[PDB]
DNA sequence: TTTTTCTAATGCGATCGCATTAGATTTTGTTT
């Protein structure tokens, strides 16, 4: 009745019967079409109502894409014979303690913390807690250890109880033990595990002053939320009555703090006239640091059963649409040892960094030039790759708002204001595009503010009221007009009458300052002259969007908030707004592409310690802030056993391999990151590795990855003392402003706004 | 008798003055009864009359939560008592059963346990009036043969929202006009004649509904569909000025109805201030700047002395007003007469100026001592005697008087403050000194508040799926709603009709696409393209800025250039030429020297960083960093003691632990953890020169090095640490440093800073080259670097490295390399290189 | 004028402790 015909094998999910189910969604299979067409069906044949539907996604942008297949096949459902709801997880859990909020008692009226406003309000329960911490480490050192416990312990359910007696029965295995043949490391290790009961009691005035101010987190969203279904068994009641058809999307990414919030509430055994479906594979599972969970597609089947025992069924659903042949062999060769989907290259190895990129580089730009996106790991690694295929001539969209230059020359001007100490700023400001100073007129502005300017006397500087010879007081009294040039004297008096006119609208309210510091300047008419005339009129989406975070927080002193608020915004956040485009080569990293598709997909290094990440890697017996797996959930992560040692031979040796355990667990999940990667393909693929680096001495290989390819490609081009280049840079308009200085539906505005300036 | 005139302007509140008139009054609001007169004394509410009537709210709250705190609750809910958000779903039971009239024992009928504990809480509360339970006592006190036969006509005006415990009020009084309007929620009179809507916005209503028009008006609709939020709020931005300035209807004609002004209309009245359209427009009373700035007057003479941290903030008030950069101009001023070489604080020296007079030097920085005196002597020759006398003798509020008639900027400013301040005298007289301190245009606005407007343009914004109709659920935990019917979509549809209804010019439906709501395709059958995404405006910062982008580009050149010129002509900052940035030329493009007998004077510290980024030198010297660095000043203080010669172990010490309460650490569990890490780095120096003593030979500690490396010719200009003498006659040199990390040996014998202490030990100023050691305190024993002496040949190719950059300090335009301690820079945001 | 990270390896030598240091210092959403 208006569409395609169903492939056989989704003529098994659309006309399943009401009950919960499993579909194991392969790479690129599209589990939006076939999902949609379920809802459908559980409408037209009865079965429920349009307005009994729930849908489950985790972003909010693959939520918004599932109103828009579920209100378009309804309205064709309505043409030939109420709107559902669909929503996030963590914003099904906000509504869940609107209503129930009070059962467990959690206030209604609790206010969400930002990510930055968490660091700020954990550093001052370390800087203000009285003991003896006795930690070689520092403030904001410590507080980065309290947000990584507080943000584990509130996500497996543990209430910080457990984790005071766990560095006992480890500490004694060592010491009351006899060798074999403390050892000097292992000690190292038992001294990281008397650290986290240091840091127990400064978590837990963490959450006290999280109750008294009645503001939580994300995670602490579904802490309370998990909690109050399990507890109280009248929930699950009232909503088993209102949605009779429930969809969860992604669930391989669920949590665990997830997983037994929507176990006891929809069907652990509880009414199977309840139609619920979950998708999703085990195989794209590539985050396993953020949710983490290793378990609820094996422990999905045996935890939503037929509430008589019998547990679930589960369908394959595996079919490539957007994927063509001969890079599927590739894809099931990475992940054989690990049903296969089945549908419906250029291997190259340079041996330098800065050459393999004009190996991708002749592809991206000779299939371009003829008549696409370049997958790298790492952002940092991204931006380089972006200038050698400039020079080729295709067009480059790479994918902080603190760092755009017209609202980092807002920032600072608004710090030469408040604080005229921060000198870093005033050279933002001097030898910007306005008022360019030269080099001997900055020069003779410090030889102004120096004649301006013992154990008892060298601790009485570092005062906070330590006079220091700053520059900004030789811009307010510049002296004798001799040392400068007259065309350089002329701007420093005119600077200086701009700031003592700023400065008088100090104790003014806060947006209405960032609104007149902004109107002085010459922005929002030269932030709109350095756009191309094809955008439109859209030059301030992300200066405008500043302003709407200034109001939003002053709902503020200026002065000691805005500036530690954005400094730690800067390390914290980096950057509290990206900013989108209209919306060329995409140079996305790898795990911003996933649900995507595009043409020619290059993956550039892929060399040894690179790609796997091999470096950086910690686990729970080298680091404080990392739970250890005997009270962890989902306890895969195999957990050593500590009952059969009686040799000190022995226990070293259990160490040294459950380590290698952990870690050969961080390769596998790398493996999923190149199918996650592979299959972004619909043509043609681009492998590739280098082998000289960029800051060594000695090479690094290809890793297990590249070696491994060749023998997949084989069972394919033959492309198989670093460098001392040094970048530096020596510290149209013209073209344009003949044509305006020789004049002297557009023209009816121009008239019109004339119209009420020679008009009082 | 009793008679009924039941559409929207149609002529029912004007028809009820005319009966209202001929034969020579009820309205709902204390607003709309203003008005209601200007029409009754031209031609010539209820909860205000059962006042009178039984004549003849933070209080109220706090009462329902001491009682709630001391106790037939079903055991569940026992621990939600003692909170403040059950004392909100509890008040408002008692609220929706008063509007009804249900007794305190007529709920305990409806029981479901949850509401028969609601019903004994109820009657426990009357044993213990309202602005809500005011009707419904003068209904129970119902004198009804004298009132009735008083009043000669009733004219209720007002019946289509009306609670029934209010509709048997007028009906115990039911001459008795019943006006009403049945669909915006005895013989019968209706109405068709619109009198206040076109007739295409009037078609536009009665298409929703599955009364006609004024035929003299002339009307459109539309609907307009955004983009993102930003341009959704740029367009309307546009819409409320291309029409008063081009077409031409005035302010207080227009109005942007929102559904709820907390989720939209907050954000987006900030989003059209901006473009230059009006909006008519909270905040605490302590948290008001300018009121706080005498009531510290008060706060200083309630304790008889001014303290320190409380006699800055009078500083930076509008009392006398100083900038950031005039206290920097005081403190010198002020530590230059009370000259102590360990000088004081600023808070302690600012009351030893205030209390006498300085005379040692004071110019301009004595007039703003003197507005500070003399407050503070009327402070001290009813409280309100006093308030006004501190407020007269200031040189205060005689300045906005003369700034209030000017100014944009300092206007409004000027305004806000005399509205705070006077509404802080009378916060006083309702008091009636230590007991007042301790006590203390487009019209945006709701579908509620806009039942009482003209406005002839009307723009409904946020009429999205996610918030017009409310799918947001109201369950909770006593269960309100559920109780309030046994005792939607179709509801907030009316909303939708009674919004375009005031509308008369023109009405502007605006979503985004956030989705379009199933409310706005329904428009378009009715009304007369793909979304927006960069939208027009009018402001004069917006023309210049796209005329200006396509004069600048890779026919439309001559028509822009033409209108830049006009702009120009008349103002307009942004279009001449002269105020481009692009535009602007370099100061001096100067070399820093000439003449060529000049000699640079380098620094044996700075000499590696010149040969590593040579930008980076001119931008940390010569200004620019980031402050004071409190690790850098720890570092300087061992520096000190280790420096003096005839101090033991433990008199170094004793010495440092006096002196280190004068540290700014936050974290006093940290600032402890630091002085047991310095103390054993004062324990590791000693260790290691008892080891050593056998092998070398102090000669000087802490020398000054002054002199000529070469003869542009160099100078040398140093300190070196600690100058040792060797068993053969030579001489090393000994850096003393305090990190933690030492430096590779590869890189120890390159090391700029040594390779200049003992060049300058050669050649004058001994004459051997001699040796060189790194030794690191912090991390058998201290660690240390060493440096081999010089030959005659790794001398000259020495030589030449200082030379060649000594010279890259003269000429302008300098180089930015890109080296490995970009990522510690200060300068790094004004980088060319980044 | 002179100053300021830390981990986990990778080699040493009298297994394992002491030492140097050469490679980096990841990716990143989720309410009103
Ligand atoms: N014959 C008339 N002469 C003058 N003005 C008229 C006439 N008929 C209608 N109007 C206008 O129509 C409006 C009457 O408003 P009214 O009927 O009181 O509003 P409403 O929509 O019924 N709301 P309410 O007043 O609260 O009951 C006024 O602006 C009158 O000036
Ligand atoms: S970023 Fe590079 S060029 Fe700029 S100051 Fe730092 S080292 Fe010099």
């Amino acid at each position: 009745l208006g569409l395609f015909p169903p492939t056989d094998e989704q003529a098994a999910v659309i006309a399943a019967p009401p009950g919960p189910l499993v579909v194991i969604a392969g790479a690129g299979a599209g589990k939006t079409e076939t999902m949609a067409a379920r809802v459908v069906w559980l409408v037209a044949n009865g079965f429920a109502t349009p307005s009994q539907v729930l849908g489950l996604t985790f972003t909010r942008k693959a939520a918004g894409q599932l109103l828009r297949r579920v209100r378009t096949r309804l309205a064709r459902l309505a043409g030939a014979g109420e709107s559902a709801t669909v929503s996030t997880y963590h914003a099904f859990a906000g509504t869940l303690l609107r209503e129930h909020g009070l059962l467990l008692p959690v206030e209604p009226d609790t206010r969400l913390l930002s990510e930055t406003e968490l660091w700020q309000l954990a550093y001052d329960v370390v800087c203000a807690h009285p003991g003896h911490l006795d930690t070689e480490k520092t403030p904001a050192a410590v507080t980065a250890m309290v947000l990584r416990l507080s943000g584990a312990l509130a996500e497996h359910l543990v209430d910080t109880d457990q984790l005071r007696d766990t560095h006992v029965e480890l500490e004694r295995l060592v010491h009351t033990l006899p060798a074999g043949p403390p050892s000097q490391w292992l000690l190292r290790m038992l001294a990281t595990q008397t650290e986290r009961t240091e840091l127990v009691p400064l978590i837990d005035a963490l959450h006290q002053r999280m109750r008294a101010e009645k503001v939580m987190d994300f995670g602490m969203q579904m802490a309370a939320a998990a909690r109050l279904a399990a507890r109280f068994p009248q929930v699950g009641e009232q909503l088993r009555q209102r949605f009779r058809v429930v969809l969860l999307d992604e669930y391989q990414d669920t949590g665990h703090a997830q997983r037994i919030a929507l176990s006891s509430l929809f069907g652990g055994g509880a009414d199977d006239g309840l139609a619920l479906t979950a998708v999703g594979d085990p195989i794209q599972s590539i985050y396993g640091w953020r949710g983490a969970s290793a378990t609820n597609l094996p422990r999905f089947t045996t935890d939503f059963p037929y509430s008589d025992g019998t547990p679930a069924p589960t369908l394959e659903l595996r079919t490539s649409w957007r994927n063509p042949p001969s890079t599927l062999h590739v894809a099931n060769a990475v992940s054989e040892e690990a049903r296969a989907l089945r549908p419906r290259i250029r291997c190259a190895l340079l041996n330098n960094v800065a050459a393999e990129r004009d190996w991708v580089a002749d592809h991206l730009a000779r299939a371009y030039h003829g008549a696409a996106a370049v997958l790298v790991r790492r952002n940092a690694d991204a931006a380089p790759m972006a200038e050698a295929l400039t020079a080729r001539g295709v067009p480059v969209e790479v994918v902080g708002l603190l760092a755009v230059p017209e609202v980092a020359d807002l920032v600072a001007m608004l710090r030469l204001i408040a604080d005229p100490t921060a000198g870093s700023a005033v050279m933002r400001i001097l030898t910007g595009p306005r008022w360019r100073f030269g080099a001997r007129d900055i020069a003779a502005l410090w030889r102004r503010a120096v004649e301006l300017d013992g154990t008892a006397d060298i601790v009485a500087q570092a005062a906070p009221d330590a006079d220091t010879a700053c520059v900004a007081d030789a811009i307010c009294d510049p002296g004798d007009a001799e040392r400068y040039s007259p065309a350089g004297y002329e701007r420093i008096v005119a600077l200086g009458r701009e700031l003592t006119m700023l400065r008088a609208h100090l104790g003014h309210p806060l947006p209405e300052l960032v609104a007149e510091v902004r109107r002085v300047l010459g922005l929002d008419a030269e932030a709109r002259a350095a756009r191309p005339v094809a955008a439109g009129w859209a030059g301030t989406e992300n200066l405008d969007r500043f302003s709407d975070l200034v109001s939003d927080f002053a709902g503020g002193a200026s002065v000691s908030a805005l500036l530690a608020y954005l400094d730690a915004a800067v390390e914290v956040e980096n950057g509290l707004a990206p900013a989108e485009l209209t919306v060329r080569v995409q140079i996305l990293t790898v795990h911003a592409a996933k649900g995507l598709e595009w043409q020619v997909v290059a993956v550039p290094h892929l060399s040894a310690r690179v790609f796997p990440s091999t470096t950086q890697a910690r686990t729970w017996l080298t680091d404080a802030s990392d739970l250890p797996p005997l009270l962890r959930g989902d306890r895969g992560v195999p957990v050593l056993d500590t009952s059969d040692i009686y040799d000190r031979k022995i226990l070293s040796d259990k160490i040294s391999d459950h380590k290698k355990s952990l870690d050969q667990r961080r390769v596998d999940e790398e493996r999923r990151l190149l199918y996650v990667a592979i299959t972004r393909a619909e043509d043609t693929l681009l492998l590739s590795g280098h082998h000289w680096g960029a800051t060594e001495s000695k090479p690094r290989g290809p890793s297990e990855f590249l070696c491994e390819l060749k023998t997949i490609l084989e069972e394919e081009i033959e492309h198989w003392p670093l460098r001392d280049q040094v970048v530096e840079a020596l510290w149209h308009v013209h073209r344009g402003a003949q044509l305006v200085a020789a004049a002297m539906g557009w023209a009816a505005d121009v008239d019109a706004l004339l119209a009420e300036r020679e008009r009082p | 008798g009793v008679v009924r005139l039941l559409g929207p302007g149609t002529g029912k509140s004007s028809l009820l003055v005319d009966t209202a008139v001929q034969h020579i009054l009820l309205t709902g609001s204390a607003r709309l009864r203003t008005a209601a007169r200007a029409a009754i004394t031209a031609r010539l509410t209820v909860h205000s009359y059962a006042f009178a009537v039984l004549r003849l709210s933070a209080e109220q709250d706090g009462i329902i939560r001491e009682l709630l705190a001391g106790d037939g609750w079903p055991e569940q809910l026992w621990p939600a008592l003692t909170t403040a958000g059950f004392a909100t779903e509890l008040r408002d039971l008692m609220a929706r059963c008063t509007e009804r009239g249900v007794d305190p024992i007529a709920l305990q009928r409806l029981g479901r346990p949850e509401w028969l504990a609601a019903g004994r809480f109820a009657q426990a509360y009357e044993q213990i009036l309202g602005a809500a339970e005011l009707v419904g006592a003068a209904l129970e006190a119902l004198l009804l043969d004298t009132e009735r036969n008083r009043i000669k006509l009733l004219l209720v005006d007002d019946a289509q929202h009306l609670d029934p415990q209010a509709a048997r009020l007028v009906r115990a009084l039911a001459l008795t006009v019943i006006a009403g309007d049945p669909d915006q929620s005895h013989p019968a009179i209706t109405l068709t004649q619109s009198y206040r809507c076109a007739p295409e916005i009037a078609s536009a209503i009665t298409g929703l509904g599955q009364w006609t028009g004024n035929p003299q008006r002339e009307g459109t609709v539309t609907v307009r569909l955004a983009a993102s939020t930003h341009a959704e709020g740029t367009m309307i931005a546009d819409a409320l000025r291309r029409a008063h300035l081009v077409d031409g209807i005035p302010w207080s004609q227009m109005a942007v109805i929102v559904r709820s002004v907390p989720r939209v209309g907050t954000a987006l009245a900030r989003a059209l201030t901006a473009a230059g359209v009006p909006v008519q427009d909270d905040v605490p009373v302590g948290r008001q700047p300018a009121a706080a700035a005498l009531l510290t007057v008060l706060d200083v003479t309630a304790t008889g002395h001014l303290d320190a941290d409380s006699a800055v903030a009078l500083l930076t008030g509008p009392i006398g007003r100083v900038d950031p950069v005039t206290l920097r101009q005081l403190r010198r001023a002020l530590r230059r007469a009370d000259g102590s070489q360990p000088p004081r604080d600023f808070g302690d020296l600012l009351v030893d100026a205030i209390e006498r007079e300085p005379k040692g030097l004071s110019a301009e920085h004595a007039r703003t001592l003197r507005r500070l005196r003399a407050v503070l002597t009327a402070a001290r020759r009813d409280p309100r005697y006093t308030l006004w006398q501190a407020w007269h003798a200031s040189g205060l509020q005689r300045r906005w008087l003369a700034a209030s008639e000017r100014g944009g900027s300092v206007g409004a400013q000027a305004d806000r403050d005399l509205d705070a301040v006077t509404t802080l005298f009378d916060v006083a007289d309702q008091y009636v000194l230590r007991g007042l301190v301790d006590h203390v245009a487009v019209a945006v606005l709701s579908v509620h508040g806009a039942l009482a407007g003209e406005w002839d343009f009307v723009v409904i914004a946020g009429v999205q799926e996610g918030l017009w109709p409310n799918m947001i659920p109201r369950g909770g935990v006593l269960g309100t709603q559920h109780l309030v019917d046994v005792l939607l979509v179709a509801e907030e549809r009316r909303l939708l009709m009674a919004a375009m209804g005031r509308a008369r010019t023109r009405v502007m439906i605006t979503a985004v696409d956030l989705l379009p709501s199933p409310f706005c395709a329904e428009i378009s059958a009715w009304a007369t393209e793909p979304p927006l995404v960069a939208p027009r405006v009018l402001a004069p910062s917006a023309l210049v800025g796209r005329l200006r982008a396509v004069v600048c580009a890779p026919d439309a050149r001559a028509c822009a250039a033409a209108q830049l010129a006009r702009l120009a002509a008349a103002g307009v900052p942004g279009a001449d030429p002269s105020q481009w940035h692009a535009m602007t030329s370099l100061t001096t493009e100067e070399p820093l020297w000439s003449e060529p007998g000049h000699v640079v004077t380098l620094s044996p510290s700075t000499l590696q960083m010149l040969t590593d980024c040579p930008l980076r030198w001119l931008l940390e010297r010569h200004g620019g960093d980031d402050g004071r660095d409190v690790r850098s000043t720890v570092g300087s203080l061992v520096h000190a003691l280790v420096s003096e010669p005839g101090k033991t172990e433990s008199q170094l010490v004793n010495e440092l632990e006096k002196v280190w309460d004068d540290l700014p650490y936050d974290a006093k569990w940290y600032s402890d953890n630091e002085l047991a890490r310095h103390r054993a780095m004062l324990e590791t120096f000693t260790r290691w020169r008892e080891d050593t003593r056998r092998q070398l030979t102090e000669v000087a500690t802490e020398i000054p090095v002054e002199g000529i490396v070469v003869e542009p010719g160099v100078r040398v200009r140093g300190r070196l640490d600690r100058l040792e003498r060797d068993e053969a006659g030579r001489l090393v040199v000994v850096a003393l440093k305090t990190g933690k990390s030492p430096v590779t040996k590869d890189d120890a014998q390159n090391h700029a800073q040594l390779a200049m202490y003992q060049l300058a030990v050669a050649a004058g100023l001994g004459d051997e080259p001699g040796g060189g050691k790194l030794v690191y305190l912090g991390k058998a024993g201290a660690t240390e670097r060493e440096q081999d002496p010089l030959t005659p040949d790794k001398r000259a190719e020495w030589l030449e490295t200082v030379g060649e950059a000594a010279a890259a300090t003269a000429g302008p335009r300098f180089v930015a390399r890109v080296n490995n301690g970009c990522a510690n820079c200060p300068v790094r945001s004004s980088c060319p290189a980044q």
